[PDB]
């Protein structure tokens, strides 16, 4: 029940490229796609949905996280637990991601756990 | 000041076969956009673009009187036009045949004329924008001789108490190297009025260093005003710009 | 307006002798407003920045007298202003009329500034006067210390240009870029550095001042 | 209930051109008319309503959102749900639109439901 | 009740040139002074207090937004309700108009109720 | 009370130059330092506690709006109502002025109450 | 208890260099990397959470504070209280410390505590 536990992923070196804000099931929810800063890999896709998962009570502030990464641009580590959410037309659209943490990066690491 | 625009002097070698083409082509290349040329010196263009029009402008030039052609010439389109100013010499007295234009991206406030003493010479030519003044010569053939005078009639007309205060810029084709002149100048007991700005690479196929620029250096940042040859076009000579350096 | 401000550490007796240099050649309007084209982007700016404003000059000041990496001393100069000085307003209007586009982070900016723009490097006639800037560390109080008057000046009768910036490059219909700022949201062309310090025989160091982005500070302060 | 429900409907590239905030029956509203980057098609008006309709709990999110694709004015996706808004009044001036969701787009895709 | 009632007053083509926050019998409440953006005719000004008047429920979103036009300086048309506050020196410092709404304006029209 | 109370304290024309926020007795708070703009007079400091004295419903309020003022750097009036705090420690670090009100000013006067 | 209690440490002329942000044991965090303007020294770190520790109810202010100091990246005194945190992997990744204060610094000085 920690972002920095094992069992969760993550992507360093991420930067925050798309924005997405909807509703499902009467919770507001928000998708963020990120990609490698230099162009390599394959895009990671997060969602965070208000009223569901044990990720619930950090909704706000991820969002808000999420908002402010996006607008400046800059590298980030996101952090994700697979095969959170259910509906196939969502995880089709987006993915089972469900976002648990976002750190900033520096040249050589980033502020956040391993 | 000199290194707000961006400046450059060229050679034709203007014949009736060639010049249309050397306009239309070459000339029109270093000047289009906003990144092109905004003053051009040129030496033996015996005439203007044939697609520039006369503006009817009545010139009373300052130093002597010769008559000089205004012109604008569109490097744009109908729907989107790009007008800029040609002031032209051609023929100068009995002798006849100056051959000097300055092509400006903008409308001269003044314009000079200046006889040097050497009297086989031709004249000097120059537009004023605001408190800078960019003028071209064509030096004789024969090693240059009047290149020195040229410079000195330009160094003394500026010196003029009501002058001082412009920053002029003179670059045309001297036919001497810059290492004489500045001797000549020397020799002239004006070596240090001036500041002689050359390509380190020759700017005539054959052959030397024979098209540069002299700055005043009392003109404010005139130590930014760099002298870089450019890729050669459809003459002998090479153009070279006058940009200010990096910083 | 009839007369226009800038800040720079270099002395009156230098500045009275050479007047302000622009950057370089790079003409875009739109990389000047947001700062790229400035001393902390790509440093060739065609255009110098000036401000109206005499609180704005204490306000650059005080952005520099604020660091303690910071130890020269700071003057205000005033400019008169003719017809290569621009407000933004009308090319920003403008440019919008030839499918540019000017997002709510670069118009707040903008607003903030009350700067004019010159086309053409600041001449010593222009320049009518240094006043020193000096800075109470204890208060942050900054206050107008020796005023000096440039011999040199011309008090001839000109103004503002009101009409827009001649020239103008096209593009473009989006940029998204980074904004260049300073202290209280200065735009970076108010910093020392965005003049060419090109000053023969007086080889003083400029200060290199820091810049951050104003888009996410700006959409925070929108924000709520 | 999702955004993207196949009974919505949506409109890609579409550029946030005016924002409205008002109240109607105790219950602050906006509305956004939005605008095809390219100049074709017909401009979008959707409006959110906070107390009202089944995407009430999504207001802040979405205005939040709306807020901030209008100030970088970048080519978005609006989802709407058509037909809610019933007082003749408030319809004329805006629409019967709800807006529903909002997703960024780049050049070839958007990052939401079609 | 709605922002566009025949009853309230709107002044369009205005710039919002001047923002005060405050508090008064409990209650915070923030004002706001338009001009034309032309130049011409009298300011405008209106008031918001969070906890007094039917308008109360969009307190924020309008203080929100006002900040918003009021920053980035754009045309706008302002609508009030008038004489709403009664406080005689609260009323002789700003007015006794209540903002019930804020809409953004183009060259030839306004994306709100007439 | 009031913002414009009488026996309340007024400073135009001052920059926000500093910020600052804690905790004090389970109570967010913040603190602002604001100097003339011209440079005469002494810095004033005030200071908002969020579950304290009768100006508390406005702490939010004030607290983004200081924000902004101290973003922007523009020139404002500052209200306060002097000798509020009491704890020795926190007056000596700062002040007992409670942050009352914060107005925009044009050249020549402020849009707020004296 | 006092951000400037005597108890907790301060470290002065620091800049905010990174950030994090996540959940821990159903709580939001966030936690923050501070270096010494200048360059030396031994950078900082402290966290703030949400639902732990007496500091819990600065949580929101303090995080919208680290995150706009952030954005700007100016200089600023870091208050904190050592030896909160006590879980081993949280500890190991970041610092011990809980997040009191945040203050703006001058050349000389620092608007906070001594």
């Amino acid at each position: 029940e920690w972002t920095g536990d094992n069992t969760n992923a993550y992507y360093s070196d991420e930067v925050i490229s798309e924005l997405h804000v909807g509703q499902i099931d009467t919770s507001p929810y928000f998708c963020i796609k990120t990609v490698k800063a230099n162009g390599s890999g394959t895009p990671v896709v997060a969602c965070a949905v208000s009223k569901q998962s044990i990720w619930a009570p950090s909704f706000k502030e991820l969002l808000d996280q999420a908002r402010y990464f996006y607008s400046t641009g800059q590298s980030v580590r996101i952090h994700v637990q697979k095969n959170i959410w259910t509906y196939p037309l969502f995880v089709n659209t987006f993915s089972a991601n469900a976002l648990v943490g976002l750190s900033s990066c520096s040249a050589t690491q980033c502020f956040g756990p391993k | 000041n000199i290194s707000d625009y961006k400046v450059m002097t060229w050679n034709l070698q203007g014949s009736s076969a060639s010049t249309e083409s050397k306009w239309n082509v070459n000339v029109r290349q270093l000047l289009s956009g906003t990144a092109g040329v905004d003053i051009l010196m040129v030496q033996e263009a015996g005439a203007v673009p044939t697609s520039a029009v006369p503006t009817g402008r009545h010139i009373q030039p300052f130093g002597v009187g010769i008559p000089i052609d205004e012109y604008t010439w569109n490097l744009g389109t109908t729907s989107r036009q790009d007008i800029r100013y040609i002031y032209h010499s051609a023929i100068d007295v009995g002798a006849r045949r100056v051959n000097l234009a300055i092509v400006s991206r903008q409308r001269a406030d003044n314009v000079y004329v200046l006889r040097p003493t050497t009297v086989a010479s031709r004249p000097v030519i120059g537009i004023g924008l605001g408190n800078d003044v960019f003028l071209t010569a064509h030096a004789l053939a024969s090693g240059g001789p009047d290149a020195a005078a040229i410079v000195r009639v330009t160094i003394n007309f500026f010196r003029q108490p009501q002058m001082r205060h412009l920053s002029w810029f003179l670059a045309g084709d001297f036919n001497r190297s810059p290492d004489r002149l500045e001797n000549d100048l020397m020799t002239e007991h004006l070596e240090r009025v001036v500041a002689v700005l050359a390509p380190t690479e020759p700017t005539q196929i054959g052959g030397g260093i024979l098209d540069y620029g002299v700055i005043v250096d009392r003109a404010p940042y005139s130590q930014r005003v760099e002298a870089l040859r450019n890729p050669q076009l459809a003459s002998d000579h090479y153009p070279v710009a006058f940009l200010a350096r990096s910083c | 307006v009839d007369f226009v401000y800038r800040v720079d550490s270099t002395p009156p007796d230098v500045i009275f002798r050479d007047g302000f240099s622009l950057l370089g050649y790079n003409r875009n309007f739109q990389q000047f407003i947001s700062g790229r084209s400035c001393s902390g982007g790509s440093s060739d700016s065609r255009y110098i920045a000036t401000t109206s404003s005499v609180n704005q000059t204490y306000a650059i000041a005080r952005a520099y007298y604020s660091r303690s990496t910071f130890k020269g001393n700071l003057y205000r100069y005033q400019i008169r202003a003719d017809n290569n000085f621009y407000s933004l307003l009308p090319s920003i209007t403008y440019l919008e009329t030839q499918g540019g586009h000017f997002n709510a982070y670069e118009k707040t900016m903008m607003r903030l500034q009350r700067e004019y723009v010159s086309t053409l490097s600041i001449l010593p006639e222009n320049i009518q006067k240094a006043v020193a800037l000096v800075y109470d560390s204890a208060t942050g109080l900054v206050k107008d210390g020796v005023s000096t008057m440039n011999a040199s000046y011309l008090g001839l009768s000109t103004t503002s240009n009101p009409g827009v910036i001649p020239f103008l490059p096209e593009p473009q219909t989006y940029t998204q870029q980074r904004i260049d700022a300073f202290g209280p949201l200065i735009s970076s062309c108010f910093s020392i550095g965005s003049v060419c310090h090109s000053h023969r025989g007086q080889r003083a160091d400029v200060y290199n001042m820091s810049f951050y982005d104003a888009r996410p500070v700006i959409e925070l302060i929108l924000s709520k």
